[PDB]
């Protein structure tokens, strides 16, 4: 989940 | 029951749409927690959905 939030974070 | 059931499913999929708004303004606002929380209530109202 949180590798999914730092592409998330890039947005 | 089946109505009822068929009301309780469909206020769990109207709470993941606004969780889904919620994860947004977390990126928008670059939030770490807002986002995570956003996800693992969407994956147990997920877990609940498939249950009901």
């Amino acid at each position: 989940d949180e590798l999914a939030a730092l592409k998330a974070q890039m947005l | 029951a089946q109505k009822r059931s068929e009301k309780q499913y469909n206020d769990a999929q109207n709470e993941i749409n606004k969780w889904q708004r919620n994860a947004q303004l977390a990126l928008q606002k670059g939030d770490e927690n807002l986002a995570r929380q956003a996800l693992e209530r969407k994956k147990t109202y997920t877990d609940t959905s498939a249950a009901l």
